């Protein structure tokens, strides 16, 4: 039911620093004022993370999302090997109320969409989904700033999340935040390569301000604090510095 | 022990070390999350009605716990066959998720879902392969789909060239040739509709009432496992030196409460060089604390052979209140260095003879 699009719209993909942002916990195991050095796949200290004003990314060991959000206008998510019938792929999509996981075969066109309708239903990403087994159903997920790590690691997806109220105007924080897990999949595909959906106004697709950054992790040591409570709040990497 | 240990007839007086005394765990306790998400079983088992033989209803069990208790305990079930598995392990054994296959068959067709079986149904409705794992469950329905002026609300197919493969469902209404020639969609000289309804009535004799038959086949394919039985979960008993197996992890000590504030995520707690220090039940979400079994040595403490034969025992760093032939003894003393038997403690203070420990020591007077 998705079109092809005669205005080829291109992001002004920019780059910027990663400072320290982009550090999760780990491990369910709680501890207590302490330090203690954990050897795992992360977002390297002062990296170079990407930013954007659909474009087909990789996903490689595990990406970092990260969006300064305004109303929310980003809803969803893709993701699979080929983005066809001819393999499982899965699709996220979080609206205004419950938010819906799929793992089919869509068959998505070239620029698959939602698209609204202004009371609102329209619903056009893929074409077929045939064969497929595993759905879900959640509680829904959402000027502030909210960042996500996605990974997949033996049959597992893995989706952690954190929100914070920024008044920054432009680039990422000069701040630490560690980001809690919220969901895992206990579902098996080969995800290599993912999406973005978008929320465009269909009545004319109108969608120029979506501006958000993506970076990628790399296996590494860590060295992280753990105060009284438990809470992770400061960390050192490893492979840095002399002094680190 | 002292002779023994020192080989000799005649020991010297002094303070020896024989053993060593470890407390013993009494009993294991499990704990488990609360048991939900319950596989919709009601809802297929019985339900409004049943779907037709050549249109067996089909549905897909995954993420759910599956009960099998009530299921196989269940006495309104007329036939309740599992070839695959073990019915009473069920509850144990459990597979990636499930297929439930629901239909409506003649009393006389029960036998008739068996693996290598022959027949209308077996051949032109539904097949099953001989490797089959899962469970069979028949019951009546005459009540529920007779009807006394003739139940023609369901078929099977009866007309067909070759047999139906394992796990399809042919819904093809094409007139089959019975001769050579070729029909035009419909019946004719040769020509016959592949699908026969029946006729169920109240007033039929046995085996001829509709029964209402489910198949649920178990497929455990490499993906993590969400379709298993419930885990039975014991009670919990604090203060006391026992073995758990918190939702999957195992130790050993005594369990005690805790106040410490863990997070709405972590669910265990350890403290450093990667011990165990603390769990929170899955059932009432409590942050209890672990302590190592006591144990300990224990040392004779001895005046000389030549001058008695009459002896104390010291268990050391244990808390005198768990010590137990000399369960009570003489009276019984604690000090810092552990708990003593067989001594009695003086105000006074002398030159010290043997060395006790924590600024206190023994002599012979008793
Ligand atoms: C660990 O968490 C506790 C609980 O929130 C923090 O203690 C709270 O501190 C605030 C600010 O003074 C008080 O209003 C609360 O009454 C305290 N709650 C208590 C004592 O239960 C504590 O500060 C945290 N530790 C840190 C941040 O290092
Ligand atoms: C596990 O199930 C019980 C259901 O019995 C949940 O609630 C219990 O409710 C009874 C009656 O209202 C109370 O007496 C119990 O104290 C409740 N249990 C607890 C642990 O508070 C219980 O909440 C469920 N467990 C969790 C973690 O939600
Ligand atoms: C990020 O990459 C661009 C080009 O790939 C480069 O010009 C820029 O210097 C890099 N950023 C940093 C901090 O090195
Ligand atoms: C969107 O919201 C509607 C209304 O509750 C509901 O179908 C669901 O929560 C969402 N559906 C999709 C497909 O996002
Ligand atoms: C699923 O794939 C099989 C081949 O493995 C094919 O025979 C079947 O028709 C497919 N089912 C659907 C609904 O596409
Ligand atoms: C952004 O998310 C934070 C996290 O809860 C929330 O406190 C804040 O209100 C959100 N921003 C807006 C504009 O609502
Ligand atoms: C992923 O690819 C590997 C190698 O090509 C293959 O063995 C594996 O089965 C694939 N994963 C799935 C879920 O098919
Ligand atoms: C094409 O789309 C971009 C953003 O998607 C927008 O900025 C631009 O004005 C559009 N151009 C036309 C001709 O529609
Ligand atoms: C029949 O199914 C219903 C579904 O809710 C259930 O409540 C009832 O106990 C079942 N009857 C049995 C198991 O005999
Ligand atoms: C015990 O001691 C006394 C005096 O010290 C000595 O005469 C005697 O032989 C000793 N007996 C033994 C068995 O050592
Ligand atoms: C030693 O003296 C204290 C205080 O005078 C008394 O409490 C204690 O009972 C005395 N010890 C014995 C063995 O009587």
């Amino acid at each position: 039911q998705c079109v092809n699009f005669t205005n080829r719209t291109q992001l002004p993909s920019a780059y910027t620093n990663s400072f320290t942002r982009g550090v999760y916990y780990p491990d369910k195991v709680f501890r207590s004022s302490v330090l203690h050095s954990t050897q795992d796949l992360f977002l390297p200290f002062f990296s170079n993370v990407t930013w954007f004003h659909n474009p087909v990314l990789p996903f490689n060991d595990g990406v970092y999302f990260a969006s300064t959000e305004k109303s929310n206008i980003i809803r969803g998510w893709i993701f699979g090997t080929t983005l066809d019938s001819k393999t499982q792929s899965l699709l996220i999509v979080n609206n205004a109320t419950n938010v819906v996981i799929k793992v089919c075969e869509f068959q998505f066109c070239n620029y698959p969409f939602l698209g609204v309708y202004y009371m609102e239903s329209e619903f056009r990403v893929y074409s077929s989904a045939n064969n497929c087994t595993f759905e879900y159903v959640s509680q829904p997920f959402l000027k502030n700033l909210s960042e996500f790590v996605f990974k997949n690691i033996d049959g597992y997806f893995k989706i952690y999340s954190k929100h914070t109220p920024i008044n920054l105007v432009r680039d990422l924080p000069q701040g630490f935040s560690a980001l809690e897990p919220l969901v895992d999949l206990p579902i098996g595909i080969n995800i290599t390569r993912f999406q973005t959906l978008l929320a465009l106004h269909r009545s004319g697709w109108t969608a120029g301000a979506a501006a958000y950054y993506v970076g990628y992790l790399q296996p590494r040591t860590f060295l992280l604090k753990y105060n009284e409570n438990g809470t992770i709040t400061d960390a050192v990497d490893c492979a840095l510095d002399p002094l680190s | 022990e002292t002779k023994c240990t020192l080989k000799s007839f005649t020991v010297e007086k002094g303070i020896y070390q024989t053993s060593n005394f470890r407390v013993q765990p009494t009993e294991s306790i499990v704990r488990f999350p609360n048991i939900t998400n319950l596989c919709p079983f009601g809802e297929v088992f019985n339900a409004t009605r049943f779907a037709s033989v050549y249109a067996w209803n089909r549905k897909r069990i995954s993420n759910c716990v599956a009960d099998y208790s009530v299921l196989y305990n269940s006495a309104s079930f007329s036939t309740f066959k599992c070839y695959g598995v073990s019915p009473t392990k069920l509850n144990d054994l459990c597979f990636t998720n499930v297929y439930a296959d629901s239909f409506v068959i003649r009393g006389d067709e029960v036998r008739q879902i068996a693996p290598g079986q022959t027949g209308t149904i077996a051949d032109y409705n539904y097949k099953l392969p001989d490797d089959f794992t899962g469970c069979v469950i028949a019951w009546n329905s005459n009540n529920l789909d007779s009807k006394v002026g003739g139940n023609y609300n369901y078929l099977y197919r009866l007309f067909r060239k070759s047999n139906l493969k394992p796990f399809e469902r042919d819904i093809s209404t094409e007139i089959y040739q019975a001769g050579s020639t070729p029909c035009n969609g419909v019946k004719g000289f040769n020509c016959y509709f592949p699908l026969q309804s029946y006729g169920f009535q109240p007033t039929y004799g046995v085996g001829y009432q509709p029964y209402r038959v489910v198949v649920l086949s178990f497929e455990l394919l490499h993906a993590p496992a969400t379709v298993c039985g419930p885990k039975k979960s014991t009670n919990l008993v604090k203060n006391k030196c026992v073995n758990f197996n918190f939702n999957g992890l195992t130790g050993t000590g005594v369990l005690t409460e805790s106040n410490k504030k863990f997070l709405p995520f972590q669910q265990f707690g350890r403290d450093i060089a990667d011990t165990t220090d603390a769990v929170r039940d899955p059932q009432t979400l409590e942050i209890l604390d672990i302590t190592p079994c006591s144990f300990g040595g224990v040392s004779v403490i001895t005046p000389g052979t030549n001058t008695s034969n009459q002896v104390a025992v010291l268990y050391q760093g244990v808390n005198c209140t768990e010590v137990p032939v000399y369960s009570t003894g003489s009276n019984v003393f604690q000090t810092r260095a552990g708990c003593l038997i067989g001594a009695e403690y003086v105000n006074n203070s002398y030159e010290c003879d043997i060395p006790i420990g924590a600024g206190i020591c023994a002599s012979y007077q008793s």
